[PDB]
RNA sequence: CGCAAUGAAGGUGAAGGCCGGCGCGCUCGCCGGCCGAGGUGGGAUCCCGAGGCCUCUCCAGUCCGCCGAGGGCGCACCACC
RNA sequence: UAUCCGGUAAAGCGAAUGAUUAGAGGUCUUGGGGCCGAAACGAUCUCAACCUAUUCUCAAACUUUAAAUGGGUAAGAAGCCCGGCUCGCUGGCGUGAGCCGGGCGUGGAAUGGAGUGCCUAGUGGGCCACUUUUGGUAAGCAGAACUGGCGCUGCGGGAUGAACCGAACGCCGGGUUAAGGCGCCCGAUGCCGACGCUCAUCAGACCCCAGAAAAGGUGUUGGUUGAUAUAGACAGCAGGACGGUGGCCAUGGAAGUCGGAAUCCGCUAAGGAGUGUGUAACAACUCACCUGCCGAAUCAACUAGCCCUGAAAAUGGAUGGCGCU
RNA sequence: GAAACCUCCCGUGGAGCAGAAGGGCAAAAGCUCGCUUGAUCUUGAUUUUCAGUACGAAUACAGACCGUGAAAGCGGGGCCU
RNA sequence: CGUUCAUAGCGACGUCGCUUUUUGAUCCUUCGAUGUCGGCUCUUCCUAUCAUUGUGAAGCAGAAUUCACCAAGCGUUGGAU
RNA sequence: GUCUACGGCCAUACCACCCUGAACGCGCCCGAUCUCGUCUGAUCUCGGAAGCUAAGCAGGGUCGGGCCUGGUUAGUACUUGGAUGGGAGACCGCCUGGGAAUACCGGGUGCUGUAGGCUU
């Protein structure tokens, strides 16, 4: 049975990578979170203090309180059977903002353009997404020179 | 052999009254006719409401009528209630109103005839309405039974605010180890 | 060189059965409507779906239908969902009905609509019921191999339409 | 007589019989446990929105009056 | 791979072009296989290990049934292997004789089959060409090279064994 | 038993708003009038309803529906303040 | 489709940590032992550790790298975009939050009716398989992960059988299949089935599975690599096998011959400072190069198929049986 | 003198940071000084074990009263487990 | 090693097996009981052959012999503790 | 072209040695009355401005080390899913998709924000 302690296994999550230890560089600090920001979290050796515990690393939140140095940031951990939406105060060295979100605005934002646009024309985009259809109809010129054949090597015991 | 779950194939809704009452039952065999040959929703939300236990179609009180028929519009209109319509002593005022009821206490009758209110039975309120129209459909609180104060998250569970079933209150039942702070601890 | 285009279009038949079966199989078996075994249906491909088939190899042989596989599967065993009842096509009156709201208004342009994979192809391929087909007439070649090995299961393109003939 | 002594078998096929629901998402969450300095100041402006209410109720009466206004030159 | 009686199939493939490589090079193969669905599949096989080149990487141009230009010729043909055995894996050239480079090839995954317990996917076909009468290694092969052939078929052994089951002659076997 | 709680107890015990005036409107204290169980989002259901859709003719034209875009009062219940 | 998380497989050790082989190079240091030195970083070696390039081989509790499978988020009306009010918070002005009031609609694929509350029994001995995996020589042993089974469950196949494969059962007719089969037992090859391989005085004969290895075999069949030979070979028989030379080390005797460093020339047609026999040691014998005869292929070394040796148990016996070439 | 003290050079930490090991740490989290008692008083929220109960341990705040620093700040015990 | 000579007989350092007449592991069966050691008595099987029949080997001259093959037909005893 | 002050990202920015630096800067530099601090005006603090780019600093250089980025290694190693595939086992081959890491060989060797100079 294994020791149910805090920082148990973090040998590498909590650990700056290669030749990225020292100082916190500052923008880190210096970058502003709101309510409702979307944030993933992500542990630091450097800062303990307001250190996320090992189940939140990698997951991602939205902050729903914004202190001095820290941001609350709800979470959803599973257990066992059910996924528990759960409030966290992560001090900020161990938060960056997650571009997951943004992509999407930058879409609607797309839309938005392409909506004003196009209704006083009056052709209708396409403004759904649509998965990449099969590859169409097409020639290929092979151009002068024919194809190159290709034979498979005989085996040699090379070691 | 297929693949599908029959674990929630059957609904559990009920169908007719649990109840063997003869004046009921006249009832849903009259608004079972409406709600099928009618278009009205109102025939439907009835006759559904006819099945129901007397904890699911609870009293409406006679102050709860007046105030929702008090809202801006409903005037001159008629409340339609499946449960019974019960007096309030704590109001006095009584408008004149016009009611549906399977049931009305003795008092919450006078109090709305003494107003110059009519009072309708369900029979009456077909003949009068079969399409619903113009009427006002409330209902008791649902969640008014001491019963759901003992439901939710325990007691004894951070942040439940949740009567515990507890022979008698006073000084020494419960309120000892896991309510003060100074025994054991506290939720 | 004309390389044709990628196919649009694909019949897919669950090719083995409904026990001892993995969890993320058995979901997509059950996003495609392939719950019996040897039910078939439509399927559009793009990257999403193509990957989805992926996932259930070993459990469905598929490919490309031909024009008179998707008459011969709609003609003789085109079933309807109206009002979430199985009922078979017997008059245009239930088609329209349902999908006259595209301009689908026949057996003929429920055909087309599959076929061609139009605009309303989510709702006409909906509409149709899964197909209960029967038995493989004269057996197959191994259930539990894929096709270029031998097999049945997998993407054998051109070659569904044989089997869509022994078993339709 | 020893037992088995822990396991995990059967238990995602037991937790998937109902679901593994998603937390149930509302819009307006609480406001339990926000920086207290914060929500005596939200409480306070709450307190004075009444005050002020005269003033607002023009100034919509104000770009109503000014909607119909620029509705009437574009019809 | 399984089998039947295969054909020589033609199969071009590219992988497919990119904005770095706009007009990437093609590359053909000869793939015998019962069909042309296992044939891109067997094309796919060879190719990755050669090249840098997936089937989602590439796309298969034209894979083509191919015609033996002489059947009514009976042939010598010589073809070069690559087998698998439960110890190591080999090289061969085995020789048969016959109307078609299929025939020959069909002829050949029997005979590895027979000779060396050797399934289908262990063997890899590299080349198969056809032969002169001399530049011909097997004796097996060599004894049919000759004008005035003639052999009996000494000990003619029945068939129909079930017609008649039961009868009162006893059979012949000479001929 | 229920219709009142909460405190170990001495005990205390569920209203608020608005308007006008008087005290310095001091987001505090006192005097007159009016409303009277607050508000946000969602809410079965009711309510209003542009507008169709025809009538054996060209228009007039009350009656009856059917639908109804749009807009409202919003039960219960839930979440929030 | 975007976007984060990761330190396992692999890989690496001319990158850290630790391990570890070899020689080059280096009075680095210095030594301890030498040999030639009175002694001398003098000359010459040496072994110690250290170092300069290289080099061999490693790591559950090492790692610069770094997969696959995998875990978060996101993919809109609770969203965007304007206008104005409230604050005892924050502040050169501004933030940030909270309020009112308008203005705008399908925002990846596939599927499916959702939500929600109360009462609640049995259970809390488990076991089995793929894959991963710890202890152990191993176990039908013990212990985890992952999914799926059995338990709760019949049915076709696997002769027999919890758990293998196929498939999951209302009561019946027709059809068709799966996995398995089709000499007879026993439904189906009573095909003029196709091509090979293999004979066993222990043949062989189908997931789980109920049985064998190293190592052998001109048994037979394929390969691979090298030869050889008309300058007529290859075997099969017949003729010589010497001298410089008791060569040198070794004496205990080795003039080819217990052993070992050597190891070339002559005559040459050609014979090794010698394969053996044997001798105290010789001798004597025996083992190339070439012919004479005969008359086309010959021969070597690997390799992998079947077969065989390897292969011993107790009531009489089991490819299921009969049998089968 | 291989080791005492002084001085110059190189030195990515190969040292040190009470203790096991892992992480973390260089005009520090090490060492040496100066001043100190934030190891003080008081509400709730949260995390970790978790049943998502307790205990312990911790995180972010908020209100007091202080410390220290030119100050920004940091500090309500021990860099973190 | 066997004067000489790897292999008549042997056989180091290494290695691959079989066996269940050793002992361990293990705990599947039996705790509403399967009588727990030895000896006597009696039958039957196995061969991994001591003798006996037929044979190959030798470092077999004979005699004595060990090594191996077919082989379990027939034997394998009397006593002291 | 380039610098100074405060920077962001933190080696394409590090290290070694070599060369060149106009003007303005930045420095070294000359002093200790006062401020401040040392065993020591070396550092620290303070008041200067005679010299000089020697050094720091900048820019460049090196078949330089290092770092950064491509190729190769390699569809190799590994790997998701599949089979009544092989194999006495150990292990291996196929199907289905995913796919690395050295050695080796190329190229690159700081970009840039705000405020203020100089080259008028
Ligand atoms: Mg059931
Ligand atoms: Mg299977
Ligand atoms: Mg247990
Ligand atoms: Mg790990
Ligand atoms: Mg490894
Ligand atoms: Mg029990
Ligand atoms: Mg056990
Ligand atoms: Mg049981
Ligand atoms: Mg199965
Ligand atoms: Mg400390
Ligand atoms: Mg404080
Ligand atoms: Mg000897
Ligand atoms: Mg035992
Ligand atoms: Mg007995
Ligand atoms: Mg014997
Ligand atoms: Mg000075
Ligand atoms: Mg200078
Ligand atoms: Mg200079
Ligand atoms: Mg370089």
């Amino acid at each position: 049975t294994n020791t149910k302690g805090k920082r148990r296994g973090t040998r590498y999550m909590f650990s700056r990578p290669f030749r990225k230890h020292g100082v916190v560089p500052l923008a880190t600090y210096m970058r502003i979170y709101k309510k409702g920001d979307i944030v993933d979290i992500k542990g630091m050796g450097t800062v303990q203090k307001g250190m996320p515990h090992k189940c939140y690393h990698g997951k991602t939140g939205r902050v729903y309180n914004v202190t001095q140095h820290a941001v609350g940031i709800v979470v959803n951990k599973q257990v066992k059977g059910k996924i528990l939406a759960k409030r966290i105060n992560v001090r900020i060295e161990h938060i960056k903002h997650s571009k997951s979100r943004d992509s999407f605005l930058k879409r609607v934002k797309e839309n938005d353009q392409k909506k004003k646009e196009a209704k006083e024309k009056g052709t209708w985009v396409q403004l759904k997404r649509q998965p990449a259809p099969p590859r169409e109809a097409h020639f290929v010129r092979t151009n002068g020179k024919e194809p190159e054949l290709l034979e498979p090597i005989p085996y040699e015991f090379m070691a | 052999g297929v693949d599908i779950r029959h674990n929630k194939d059957r609904k559990v809704r009920r169908k007719e009254p649990k109840s063997q009452d003869i004046y009921l039952r006249l009832l849903v065999k009259l608004y079972r006719f409406l709600a099928r040959r009618t278009n009205s929703t109102f025939n439907q939300v009835v006759l559904k409401r006819l099945f129901m236990s007397r904890t699911n179609r609870p009293p409406l009180s006679l102050s709860r009528m007046i105030r929702k028929m008090k809202l801006p519009g409903r005037e001159g209109k008629t409340a339609v209630v499946v449960g019974t319509i019960t007096d309030d002593v704590r109001v006095q005022e009584v408008p004149k109103l016009k009611v549906c009821a399977l049931r009305v206490s003795s008092r919450a009758r006078s109090r709305i005839l003494k107003a110059g209110g009519k009072i309708l039975t369900f029979d009456q309120l077909a003949l009068d309405s079969p399409k619903g129209c113009g009427t006002v459909l409330l209902s008791g609180p649902r969640k008014g039974r001491e019963v759901y104060r003992h439901f939710g998250k325990a007691p004894g569970t951070p942040h439940s605010h949740t009567k515990p079933y507890v022979r008698s209150k006073g000084r020494k039942f419960e309120r000892a180890r896991g309510r003060r702070a100074s025994r054991g601890y506290k939720n | 060189f004309y390389v044709p285009a990628e196919p649009k279009l694909a019949f897919v038949i669950r090719i083995r059965g409904i026990n001892g079966v993995s969890p993320k199989v058995r979901k997509v078996l059950q996003l495609l409507r392939l719950r019996q075994i040897f039910n078939g249906t439509f399927v559009k491909l793009n990257k999403a779906s193509i990957n989805m088939l992926r996932i259930v190899e070993p459990y469905i042989a598929w490919g490309y239908p031909n024009l008179k596989s998707v008459n011969e599967l709609i003609y003789k065993r085109g079933y309807g969902k109206i009002n979430k009842k199985r009922i078979a096509l017997t008059d245009n009156a239930l088609i329209a009905r349902s999908l006259g709201k595209y301009g689908i208004i026949c057996m003929e342009d429920l055909i087309h609509e599959i076929y061609t994979v139009g605009k309303r192809f989510k709702e006409a391929n909906n509409f149709l019921w899964p197909f209960k087909l029967s038995s493989p007439r004269g057996g197959m070649k191994k259930k539990t191999t894929h096709f270029v090995e031998g097999e049945d299961a997998g993407n054998r393109e051109d070659q569904i339409n044989r089997l869509i003939r022994r078993m339709n | 007589a020893k037992s088995k002594n822990h396991t995990t078998h059967n238990q995602s096929r037991k937790w998937h019989r109902n679901g593994i629901k998603k937390p149930r998402s509302q819009r307006y969450e609480s406001l339990k446990g926000v920086d207290p300095k914060f929500l005596r100041n939200m409480r306070f402006a709450k307190k004075h929105n009444k005050k002020g209410l005269k003033k607002m109720q023009a100034n919509n009466a104000k770009a109503m009056a000014a909607r119909a206004e620029a509705i009437k030159a574009l019809v | 791979k399984a089998s039947g009686t295969l054909r020589e199939y033609k199969v071009v493939g590219r992988c497919l072009p990119t904005p770095k490589c706009r007009t990437p090079p093609l590359y053909r193969m000869r793939i015998f296989a019962p069909n042309h669905v296992v044939a891109k599949s067997r094309f796919w096989y060879f190719v990755s290990q050669l090249k840098k080149m997936k089937k989602s990487s590439g796309e298969i141009v034209y894979c083509g049934q191919v015609f033996e230009k002489s059947p009514l010729r009976v042939k010598n043909f010589g073809i070069w292997l690559r087998y698998d055995s439960r110890s190591g894996t080999h090289n061969m050239y085995r020789e048969y004789r016959d109307l078609t480079t299929a025939g020959a090839v069909t002829q050949c995954y029997r005979d590895m089959g027979a000779r060396h317990r050797a399934r289908a996917h262990s063997i890899q076909i590299m080349k198969v060409e056809e032969i002169a009468a001399s530049k011909c290694r097997r004796p097996a092969v060599k004894q049919f090279h000759d004008s005035k052939i003639k052999f009996p078929l000494p000990h003619r052994v029945l068939r129909r064994q079930h017609k008649p089951r039961f009868t009162t002659k006893r059979p012949n076997t000479f001929f």
